[PDB]
C-alpha cells in the first residue's frame, strides 16, 4: 500500500537544481520488461505518468526481470539527512525476553510516501524502441529504491507510526533494522501471538503489510554474525576449514573470523596468524605456517571445539569484568554478572606507544572495556585485575600523566603484573658515575657513542649507520654494559631520559629491548640529565671525545 | 519578538558531531529536562531532513541534586564566531580583575526568553542517544538562545543593558562582564558591603526572570618558578641547579648559569658555594619572581594553557600565546587525577576569563579516552574550552616545581 503518514519535507542542495541526465535507448525486451513493471506500480500508486513539463529525468534500466534507476545525480544533488548509520545495539546488552518474533515490511520503500515538492525531481523516461518516439513520463511518488533520503525518511516514518502502539504497550520491545523488525516480549506463547497480531493489524492501518503468523518465523535469529536466542546469544556458525596450503586471502578470512568469534569465545589468540601477515603481499601468496601459527590454529580449534553462548543482561546487577595477561602485549577480559556465565568476552593488543610497560597496556585495556561497558550496558563495571593495589598506587603516583581506574580490585591470576625495575629517586655513593654522550654526522649517517668516569675510565665504541638519537641511546647502553650492579648516568639527551625514565617493560626497538635487558639486571640505576654545551665537567668531557671527529 | 537574523559564515556549513555515548542515568535525566523543555516550547522534535548535530551531556548542578543539561557548543561557535565576535562582541574591561572581589552569577536562564532565528534554529540540532542502540534516539533543536552558544549573549546584550542600567548607574564603581551564560560582577566594596550589592542585583535580574561565586582576582600572584636554598650543594644538586636556570634562561631575559657552571667529577661529592655563586643565584632569585620583561597579550592570538602533574594533589600550569613567553603561571591543590585536573582546568578557565575575556586552548597530559570518559563527571560549569591531549616532558614538569 501507501502509508498514510505525512511526508517529510526535502530539498536539494543550495545552489543546484534537479538531474536532467539524457535516457540512453535500450534493448527491445527491456524496453518490454520496463513497460510491463511501470504499468504495475502504477496501478499500485507507486509512480504516475508526467506531461512533457518536468524538465527533469533519470536515467532507468532494466535488469535480469526488476527495474533499476540509476540516482547518482539526483543523489549528488539532493541533500544531507540526519545519519542512518549510528551504532548497533550489541547482543550482550539485550535483556533476556521470554517470546520472540521478527516481522519484515513488504516494499517498504514503496509504502511510503515521498514529498510531494520534490516528486517531480524523479522523474524518468521510458525510451521507445530506440527513439524517434517521445516515452512515458514518469516520476516517483513514494521512496526510491536507491535514492539517498529513502533509508532515512523510513526509520523516521516507522518509528513515528510505531510510536503510539509502543506507547499503549510499554512493556514490549520493537527494534527496527531495515526491511525488519524485531518484537520482544514476557509473555506466554499464546498472548504474544495475539499481541503480534495486534501489531500487524496497527501496522497495516499505517500502509505495511507483514507476513501471517504461518510464514512468520522463529529463533534463533541471524542478525550482523550473531545468532539470537531469546534466552541467550552467541556469534553466527563458523568453521575453521582444514588445508595444507594458507593463502594470504585464506589466512586473512581466518583472522577476521577468529576476531568475531573472540566476541564470546575466551581464549581466542590471533598474534601468530598476523605476523604470518606482516609484509607487503599478493593474496594469492601461499604463506607457510610458522610453528607458533600452526599451534594457534590448533587450540583456536579447541576452544571452538564446542558452541559457546553469551548471556543477556540483567540491569538490576553489578558487572563484573576481569582481565588477564596472556602473552606479551595480549589481554584477555570477560564480562559477567553471576560468576561465570559471560556477558561477552573481549581481547586486547593494541597499544599504539612506541614503549610502553604492563601497567599501562593494563590500565589502557581497562579504559577500553570501560568505555565498551558504557555504550553497551549504560553502566560501568567492577573491575577484577591482576595487579597488587600497592604496585598500582606506586605507579599512579610517579607518573607524570593523569590516570583514573573504576572500582577495581587485586586477583591473583598469573602472571600477575610488575614494575620489571624502578629507577633511583636520589645519586648513589659510592657509584661510578658515567657521563654519556652521543655524536653523528648528518652526512654519512656515520658516529660514535662513549661515556668518561670519575673513576677515570673511557670508551667511544664507533657506529656505522644510526642517528642523532641512537647515538644517544647506545652510549647509556654502553655505560650499562661496563657499569657495576649500581651505577648513576648523566645525558644530555631528553629523548633517552624521557624514554627510560618511564619504566618500559618492552620496546618496538632492538636497542631499547637490551637496556631494558639490562635495567633489569642491575641493583640501582640513578639517571640524571644536564644541559648540552655548557661547562658541565663530564658531558663537556665526553663531548670532546665523543664530536672530536666525525662531529 | 524581534529576531536577530544570525547567519553563519561564508562557505562554512552547520555542525555535524557525534553525540558521545551518555551513561544510563544522564540518559534518564536529559529524557526528562528535554520533555519539559519542549512541553514549554523551547526546543522541538525534529525529522531526519535535519543532517545537524552537537553533542549534549548532563551535569550536576553546583555539585547538588539537581540535574542540568549541557550542550557542546564548541564546533558550531567556531563556525559562528565572525557574528559572536567581530559582529556583536562583547568588549572586555581590563578594570575587572584589579577588584578585590568578583562574584559568578549564572545568568543563561535569561536566554529562553528570546527566540531564535527560525532560519537558524536547525544548526542547533543535538541528539539524545539510548543504551546499546536499542531505540534510534531522539532529536530535538532549539526554537530559542541556547545557553552554551557564544551567539546567545551576542544577540541578548541589548536586553542585559537595559536590565543592568539602573544598578549600574546606581553603582558606577561596579564592573559588570558577560561572558556565556554568566555574569561577573565585581567590586572593591567590604565583604558584605559587596555580597549585599549582589543581592541587591539579583533582584534586578528577577525582574526579568531568575553571592554565586566569590572571586579576588587582585590577590591573584605569580608562582615564581623557585631555586632551592639548600645549604650545601652536590654535583647534582648544582647540576640540577644550572639545568633549570638553563630553562629559565629561554625566558626571562638576563638569567646567568656561568659562574655556577665552573664548580670528571663524582655525581655525590659535595662541593663548597663561591664567592661568584651567590652573586649568580642571588640575582637570578630577584629575577624570576619579578614579571617577564618583553611579553604581552596580543588579544588577536588566542591563548594556550599547559598543566603538569606533579603528584600529590599539585599540579603547575602556564598560559601563554608563543610558546615560553606566558602571561601567567600558577598551581593548585574523595579525589583523583582526573577529578583534580578537572578542578584545575575550570579554576585556570575562569581566571582567564578574568583577565584577558577568553579561555584557552589546553594541553591535557592524560588520555584522550579516559579524559572523554570521566571528565562530565566532575565538570560544572557552564561552558567548555578548546582542549588537546599531550605528554609532560619529564624536565618541564620539573622546572616549574
Ligand atoms: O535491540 C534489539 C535488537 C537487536 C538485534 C536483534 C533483535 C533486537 C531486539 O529485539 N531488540 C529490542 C530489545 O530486545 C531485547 S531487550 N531483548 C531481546 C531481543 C531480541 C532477542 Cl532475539 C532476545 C532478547
Amino acid at each position: 500500500p501507501i502509508s498514510p503518514i505525512e511526508t517529510v519535507p526535502v530539498k536539494l542542495k543550495p545552489g543546484m537544481d534537479g538531474p536532467k541526465v539524457k535516457q540512453w535507448p535500450l534493448t527491445e525486451e527491456k524496453i518490454k520488461a520496463l513497460v510491463e513493471i511501470c504499468t504495475e506500480m502504477e496501478k499500485e500508486g507507486k509512480i504516475s505518468k508526467i506531461g512533457p513539463e518536468n524538465p527533469y529525468n533519470t536515467p532507468v534500466f532494466a535488469i535480469k526481470w526488476r527495474k533499476l534507476v540509476d540516482f547518482r545525480e539526483l543523489n549528488k544533488r539532493t541533500q544531507d539527512f540526519w545519519e542512518v548509520q549510528l551504532g548497533i545495539p550489541h547482543p550482550a546488552g539485550l535483556k533476556k525476553k521470554k517470546s520472540v518474533t521478527v516481522l519484515d515490511v513488504g516494499d517498504a520503500y514503496f509504502s511510503v510516501p515521498l514529498d510531494e515538492d520534490f516528486r517531480k525531481y524523479t522523474a524518468f523516461t521510458i525510451p521507445s524502441i530506440n527513439n524517434e518516439t517521445p516515452g512515458i513520463r514518469y516520476q516517483y511518488n513514494v521512496l526510491p529504491q536507491g535514492w539517498k533520503g529513502s533509508p532515512a525518511i523510513f526509520q523516521s516514518s516507522m518509528t513515528k507510526i510505531l510510536e503510539p502502539f509502543k506507547k499503549q504497550n510499554p512493556d514490549i520491545v520493537i527494534y527496527q533494522y531495515m526491511d525488519d523488525l524485531y518484537v520482544g516480549s514476557d509473555l506466554e506463547i499464546g498472548q504474544h501471538r495475539t499481541k503480534i497480531e495486534e501489531l500487524r493489524q496497527h501496522l497495516l492501518r499505517w500502509g505495511l503489510t507483514t507476513p501471517d503468523k504461518k510464514h512468520q518465523k522463529e529463533p534463533p535469529f541471524l542478525w550482523m554474525g550473531y545468532e539470537l536466542h531469546p534466552d541467550k546469544w552467541t556469534v553466527q556458525p563458523i568453521v575453521l576449514p582444514e588445508k595444507d596450503s594458507w593463502t594470504v586471502n585464506d589466512i586473512q578470512k581466518l583472522v577476521g573470523k577468529l576476531n568475531w568469534a573472540s566476541q564470546i569465545y575466551p581464549g581466542i589468540k590471533v598474534r601468530q596468524l598476523c605476523k604470518l601477515l606482516r609484509g607487503t603481499k599478493a593474496l594469492t601468496e601461499v604463506i607457510p605456517l610458522t610453528e607458533e601459527a600452526e599451534l594457534e590454529l590448533a587450540e583456536n580449534r579447541e576452544i571452538l571445539k564446542e558452541p559457546v553462548h553469551g548471556v543477556y543482561y540483567d540491569p538490576s546487577k553489578d558487572l563484573i569484568a576481569e582481565i588477564q595477561k596472556q602473552g606479551q602485549g595480549q589481554w584477555t577480559y570477560q564480562i559477567y554478572q553471576e560468576p561465570f556465565k559471560n556477558l561477552k568476552t573481549g581481547k586486547y593488543a593494541r597499544m599504539r606507544g612506541a614503549h610502553t610497560n604492563d601497567v599501562k597496556q593494563l590500565t589502557e585495556a581497562v579504559q577500553k572495556i570501560t568505555t565498551e561497558s558504557i555504550v553497551i550496558w549504560g553502566k560501568t563495571p567492577k573491575f577484577k585485575l591482576p595487579i597488587q593495589k600497592e604496585t598500582w598506587e606506586t605507579w599512579w603516583t610517579e607518573y607524570w600523566q593523569a590516570t583514573w581506574i573504576p572500582e577495581w580490585e587485586f586477583v591473583n591470576t598469573p602472571p600477575l603484573v610488575k614494575l620489571w625495575y624502578q629507577l633511583e629517586k636520589e645519586p648513589i655513593v659510592g657509584a661510578e658515575t658515567f657521563y654519556v654522550d652521543g655524536a653523528a654526522n648528518r652526512e654519512t649517517k656515520l658516529g660514535k657513542a662513549g661515556y668518561v668516569t670519575n673513576k677515570g675510565r673511557q670508551k667511544v665504541v664507533p657506529l656505522t649507520n644510526t642517528t642523532n638519537q641512537k647515538t644517544e641511546l647506545q652510549a647509556i647502553y654502553l655505560a650499562l654494559q661496563d657499569s657495576g650492579l649500581e651505577v648513576n648516568i648523566v645525558t644530555d639527551s631528553q629523548y633517552a631520559l624521557g624514554i627510560i625514565q618511564a619504566q618500559p617493560d618492552k620496546s618496538e626497538s632492538e636497542l631499547v629491548n637490551q637496556i631494558i635487558e639490562q635495567l633489569i639486571k642491575k641493583e640501582k640505576v640513578y639517571l640524571a640529565w644536564v644541559p648540552a654545551h655548557k661547562g658541565i665537567g663530564g658531558n663537556e668531557q665526553v663531548d670532546k671525545l665523543v664530536s672530536a671527529g666525525i662531529r | 519578538i524581534e529576531t536577530v537574523p544570525v547567519k553563519l559564515k561564508p562557505g562554512m556549513d552547520g555542525p555535524k558531531v557525534k553525540q558521545w555515548p551518555l551513561t544510563e542515568e544522564k540518559i534518564k535525566a536529559l529524557v526528562e529536562i528535554c520533555t519539559e523543555m519542549e512541553k514549554e516550547g523551547k526546543i522541538s522534535k525534529i525529522g531526519p531532513e535535519n543532517p545537524y548535530n552537537t553533542p549534549v551531556f548532563a551535569i550536576k548542578k553546583k555539585d547538588s541534586t539537581k540535574w542540568r543539561k549541557l550542550v557542546d557548543f564548541r564546533e558550531l561557535n567556531k563556525r559562528t564566531q565572525d557574528f559572536w565576535e567581530v559582529q556583536l562582541g562583547i568588549p572586555h574591561p581590563a578594570g575587572l580583575k584589579k577588584k578585590k572581589s568578583v562574584t559568578v552569577l549564572d545568568v543563561g536562564d535569561a536566554y529562553f526568553s528570546v527566540p531564535l532565528d527560525e532560519d537558524f534554529r536547525k544548526y542547533t540540532a543535538f541528539t539524545i542517544p539510548s543504551i546499546n542502540n536499542e531505540t534510534p534516539g531522539i532529536r530535538y533543536q532549539y526554537n530559542v538562545l541556547p545557553q552554551g552558544w557564544k551567539g546567545s549573549p551576542a544577540i541578548f546584550q541589548s536586553s542585559m543593558t537595559k536590565i543592568l542600567e539602573p544598578f549600574k548607574k546606581q553603582n558606577p564603581d561596579i564592573v559588570i562582564y558577560q561572558y556565556m551564560d554568566d555574569l561577573y560582577v565585581g567590586s572593591d566594596l567590604e565583604i558584605g558591603q559587596h555580597r549585599t550589592k549582589i543581592e541587591e542585583l539579583r533582584q534586578h535580574l528577577l525582574r526579568w526572570g531568575l553571592m554565586g561565586y566569590e572571586l579576588h582576582p587582585d590577590k591573584w600572584t605569580v608562582q615564581p618558578i623557585v631555586l632551592p636554598e639548600k645549604d650545601s650543594w652536590t654535583v647534582n644538586d648544582i647540576q640540577k641547579l644550572v639545568g633549570k636556570l638553563n630553562w629559565a634562561s629561554q625566558i626571562y631575559p638576563g638569567i646567568k648559569v656561568r659562574q655556577l657552571c665552573k664548580l670528571t667529577k663524582a655525581l655525590t661529592e659535595v662541593i663548597p658555594l663561591t664567592e661568584e655563586a651567590e652573586l649568580e643565584l642571588a640575582e637570578n632569585r630577584e629575577i624570576l619572581k619579578e614579571p617577564v620583561h618583553g611579553v604581552y597579550y596580543d588579544p588577536s592570538k588566542d591563548l594556550i594553557a599547559e598543566i603538569q602533574k606533579q603528584g600529590q594533589g599539585q599540579w603547575t600550569y602556564q598560559i601563554y600565546q608563543e610558546p615560553f613567553k606566558n602571561l601567567k603561571t600558577g598551581k593548585y591543590a574523595h579525589t583523583n587525577d582526573v577529578k583534580q585536573l578537572t578542578e584545575a582546568v575550570q579554576k585556570i578557565t575562569t581566571e582567564s576569563i578574568v583577565i584577558w575575556g577568553k579561555t584557552p586552548k589546553f594541553k591535557l597530559p592524560i588520555q584522550k579516552e579516559t579524559w572523554e570518559t570521566w571528565w562530565t563527571e566532575y565538570w560544572q560549569a557552564t561552558w567548555i574550552p578548546e582542549w588537546e591531549f599531550v605528554n609532560t616532558p619529564p624536565l618541564v614538569k620539573l622546572w616549574y616545581q
